[PDB]
């Protein structure tokens, strides 16, 4: 099954559990108010995705590998803040460095479709 | 009232009455008579 | 993810919102109130937003 | 294209199952079953007058937001109006259909309660068959009625007179889809270990699902279906005295 | 209806449903054919009357 | 979380799009047809639940209890009105029949109570 | 009551239909084995099938013991009506009788519902035969 | 259209027995007992005296156009 | 045979019973000759009483 998961195609569409965007101009204070905001402490809006432990256990994935994969895919334009495995919930937070949130929606649709992680 | 044992003959005579009333070409005759009775005058009006 | 229409004597695929505006309903409010009956439809929000946000 | 010439579920009592041509076109040609009858079609204007003399408002006068609660009412597909409570007006329409006062027996009505709507079909092209009407656990086809039917040709008691009595009614495809059926009054409507005990309509006779050739086919419950189909096809080749005045 | 179809809360339709198929008898067929060729007959009658009114003579119905 | 609805420009009966205010780092639903602005009530502007766990209890209406084609049961009574007779049925919606779940609606009129065991 | 634990590799619905198919196949196989054990050795059916002229040991089972479950398109008979195979059954039931398994034999006779299901099977076989003959004729012509 | 004179299997005389059969059924006997009273023991003759249909009354109900 | 009446207004003129053409009728219809005739009448008219008709 290791060779299985190495061979079979995985997409962020089938790995994500949910996604959202929150306008948080201050990086220190967020609507989610999780520990990862203090772990982190420039886009005024942040993109938060929440995964599912069923799929991480099925695919044997390390979300550090997902984070480095998406960092390599989108370059240095997007920074990803990762939720360390303290509970069932794992959150990736995406912030853009220097068009607008409609372009953010387009690129999150793109990464949902075909990063081929 | 209704008897389960006589229900066979009851439904059979119901079938007999239904076929005696209708026949087999009821839908053909009814469609043609409806057309020639109202549809042609509806067309010409 | 949008919605268009195929119509007789028409060679194009015209959007529903601009069809409604050609009919006369240029208001987003009565367009929404004509496309839905029970107003509390957020799932309708994320599956209708590209069509009106285009048209 | 296999699917449109495949045999569909929606054929109980409309077309006999084991009567097909054998050659290049198997399944595109059907032969009509016994009870199956085609709707002749009628004008829906008296029906709309019934709605409007009743309390089912048109779509142009009704306020928009107070369409969320109500149920939609379509006639022959096109949208007519809405009403808050389809209950007791569905029953009024059913009994008026039974008595043929203004709603005819031929015009049908389907009440989608899963999605709040109801459609009235006056159109031709619908195919229907007669079925019994049962309200309680007991049926409506009484010994008095079968006594007049047995003493037919004297009282001139007719099948149309039975329909006027409202014991039986025409049931078409969408209504058959949305109604529950009782297969046997002597076996299913009788009180026993209950299956659902919500029986609404009952079939006249199961053999009536057969057709013109399947009727002369003996023991199809014992025969094989390819044999039954072959025999039903060969019934047209069955040679005999074709007409009375052949000379 | 299309939105509920996309959501899948409402089940899609089948072309094989004989409830969703209608059955034309000879009545609608003959009515449609007679309608079309009666329109053709009216075309012939109107072009005949137009020919006579171009000729300046009264049209003959028969 | 929860879904976020349309902000309406009331005076011309139109849509409001969220745009940012950089002078105080806030979010403002502004009209594009005209000039009408409202404060953003929450940081969430867009959210997508991908797990498709929707409240089928709210999706199901109570009028289905009187349907005779649906089967009738008496094992579990109504919680609010105490009536023994309930109707057990399935989702009847797509992407749900993978898990066949039972929903009971009480046959007693004027209570309209539905629940899942 | 959802005590069913889904098999890995398929959904709960597929696991359930696999369980139903396994149970029905085992029951039908046991029925046929019991009948062929008890064919009493003076049956001309047995004699001719042992000669190998025509028929099969399963054909004795349909003609004598039980018809069994009939399959359309490699599965059970689907819900042609509103989540029901027939209006004669209730909504949302998964009984073998309501889904296409025949509990009777040819000698016992059939209810009209399972007779309709056998008609489903026979029509499926006949349409397969017709399209098979036509396509193999065209393919043989192509090869020649 | 007519009763056959002889049994297809046997050859026993049948033609008079049809009109006799009609006479006994008008005299209101059960048809099997009337058949036995006429004396048709074998079923291969019982069949033709039992389930014969007559058409010549309809044919003669038609007018003779060749006169 | 089929007729219509004609209303012309050139001065109003009425032309009743104007022959259009001949339209086919299937047997045993409400306007057929074989309507209401019993078995005796039909066999006198040398047609089969048991024939269904409608063609
Ligand atoms: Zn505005
Ligand atoms: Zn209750
Ligand atoms: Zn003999």
């Amino acid at each position: 099954k290791d060779i299985l998961c190495r061979l079979e195609h995985t997409t962020l569409r089938k790995v994500t559990a949910n996604t959202a965007i929150y306008y948080d101009p201050n990086p220190q204070s967020t609507v989610v108010a999780e520990d990862q905001e203090w772990v982190n402490v420039i886009s005024p809006w942040l993109l938060r995705v929440e995964l599912d432990r069923k799929h991480m256990t099925d695919r044997k994935l390390t979300m550090e590998q997902i984070a480095e994969k998406i960092n390599a895919g989108f370059g240095d334009d997007l920074n990803c803040i990762f939720n360390d495995d303290n509970a069932e919930k794992l959150v990736l937070r995406i912030r853009i460095m220097n068009d607008d949130d409609v372009f953010l929606r387009c690129i999150e649709s793109n990464m949902l479709t075909d990063m081929t992680l | 009232e209704i008897t389960p044992d006589l229900w066979q003959e009851a439904c059979w005579i119901v079938i007999s009455s239904y076929f005696d009333e209708k026949g087999l070409v009821r839908q053909q005759l009814d469609s043609f008579d409806e057309f020639i009775q109202m549809s042609v005058q509806r067309i010409v009006e | 993810q949008r919605i268009v229409a195929t119509l007789p004597y028409i060679k194009q695929e015209v959007p529903i919102i601009i069809v409604f505006r050609a009919l006369g309903f240029v208001s987003d409010r009565d367009i929404l109130e004509h496309i839905i009956y029970d107003f509390e439809d957020p799932e309708m929000m994320e599956m209708v937003k590209p069509s009106l946000d285009e048209a | 294209l296999a699917k449109p010439r495949q045999l569909h579920n929606t054929l109980w009592g409309m077309v006999c199952p084991a009567e097909t041509p054998e050659g290049h076109a198997v399944g595109l040609v059907k032969n009509l079953a016994l009870m199956a009858y085609i709707s002749v079609g009628s004008q829906p204007s008296p029906i709309l007058e019934f709605l409007e003399e009743w309390s089912m408002e048109n779509l142009e006068e009704i306020s928009p937001a107070a369409i969320a609660d109500a149920t939609k009412i379509f006639v022959n597909g096109c949208w007519v109006g809405i009403h808050k409570d389809p209950e007791q007006l569905m029953n009024t329409l059913r009994k008026l259909r039974r008595q043929m006062d203004i709603i005819v027996s031929e015009v049908s009505m389907i009440r989608d309660i899963r999605e709040r709507e109801i459609r009235i079909y006056t159109d031709a092209g619908r195919i229907c068959r007669p079925l019994l009407i049962v309200e309680k656990q007991k049926l409506l086809l009484k010994k008095r009625h079968i006594d007049q039917l047995k003493e037919r040709e004297y009282n001139n008691y007719s099948w149309q007179d039975l329909v006027a009595s409202g014991v039986v009614e025409y049931i078409d495809t969408l209504e058959e889809e949305t109604v529950m059926l009782a297969m046997t009054p002597d076996d299913l409507q009788e009180k026993e270990v209950a299956y659902c005990s919500t029986y609404t309509h009952c079939e006249i006779h199961p053999s009536m699902i057969l057709g013109v050739c399947a009727s002369i086919i003996p023991f199809p419950d014992h025969n094989q279906s390819p044999r039954n189909t072959y025999q039903s096809a060969m019934g047209k080749q069955a040679m005999g005295v074709y007409i009375t005045n052949f000379h | 209806r299309l939105l509920l179809a996309a959501l899948g809360r409402r089940e899609l339709d089948d072309r094989d449903h004989y409830g969703n198929k209608r059955l034309d008898l000879a009545g609608p067929l003959l009515a449609f054919l007679f309608r079309g060729m009666f329109k053709n007959l009216l075309k012939e009658v109107r072009i005949y009357a137009q020919k006579f009114i171009d000729r300046g003579k009264d049209f003959n119905l028969e | 979380p929860g879904f976020v609805g349309i902000r309406f420009c009331q005076e011309c009966n139109n849509m409001l799009y969220p745009k940012e205010d950089k002078e105080n780092r806030i979010l403002l639903y502004a009209c594009r047809n005209c000039d009408y602005q409202q404060e953003a009530d929450n940081s969430c502007i867009y959210v997508n639940k991908i797990t498709h766990e929707v409240d089928e209890l709210t999706q199901i209406i109570a009028d289905v209890s009187q349907d005779p084609t649906l089967p009738r049961t008496e094992d579990h009574p109504c919680q609010k009105c105490g009536h023994k007779e309930a109707v057990f049925f399935q989702s009847h919606s797509a992407r749900a029949e993978d898990a066949m779940r039972l929903y009971y609606v009480c046959t007693a009129p004027h209570c309209g109570h539905r629940w899942t065991e | 009551n959802n005590e069913l634990e889904p098999t890995p590799g398929n959904t709960l619905r597929q696991t359930f239909e696999n369980q139903v198919n396994r149970i029905l196949n085992d029951a039908r196989d046991k029925t046929g084995s019991s009948a062929q054990k008890s064919l009493s050795e003076y049956n001309n059916f047995k004699s001719m099938v042992v000669s190998g002229a025509k028929g099969s040991k399963i054909n004795i089972s349909q003609v004598i013991a039980v018809v069994g479950q009939q399959n359309v398109e490699g599965k059970r008979i689907p819900f042609g009506f509103k989540h029901r195979t027939l209006p004669h059954f209730i909504k949302d039931d998964y009984g073998p009788e309501s889904r296409g398994f025949v509990e009777n034999s040819y000698l016992a006779g059939l209810t009209p519902t399972e007779f309709f299901f056998h008609a489903m099977g026979g029509r499926e076989g006949l349409i397969d035969t017709a399209v098979k003959t036509a396509e193999t004729g065209y393919i043989q012509r192509r090869l020649i | 259209m007519i009763i056959p004179v002889r049994c297809f299997t046997c050859g026993k005389i049948v033609g008079n027995k049809w009109e006799a059969y009609l006479g006994l059924l008008q005299a209101e006997y059960t048809e099997g007992d009337a058949l036995d009273a006429l004396g048709l023991k074998r079923y291969c003759c019982r069949r033709m005296l039992l389930a014969h249909v007559d058409l010549i009354e309809k044919l003669l109900n038609y007018a003779p156009l060749e006169k | 045979p089929l007729y219509v009446d004609i209303t012309k207004t050139v001065l109003q003129t009425q032309h009743q019973k104007t022959f259009i053409g001949k339209i086919p009728i299937m047997l045993r219809s409400t306007y057929c000759l074989l309507n209401g005739l019993t078995d005796r009448d039909l066999c006198e008219l040398n047609e089969c009483p048991l024939d269904p008709g409608g063609y």
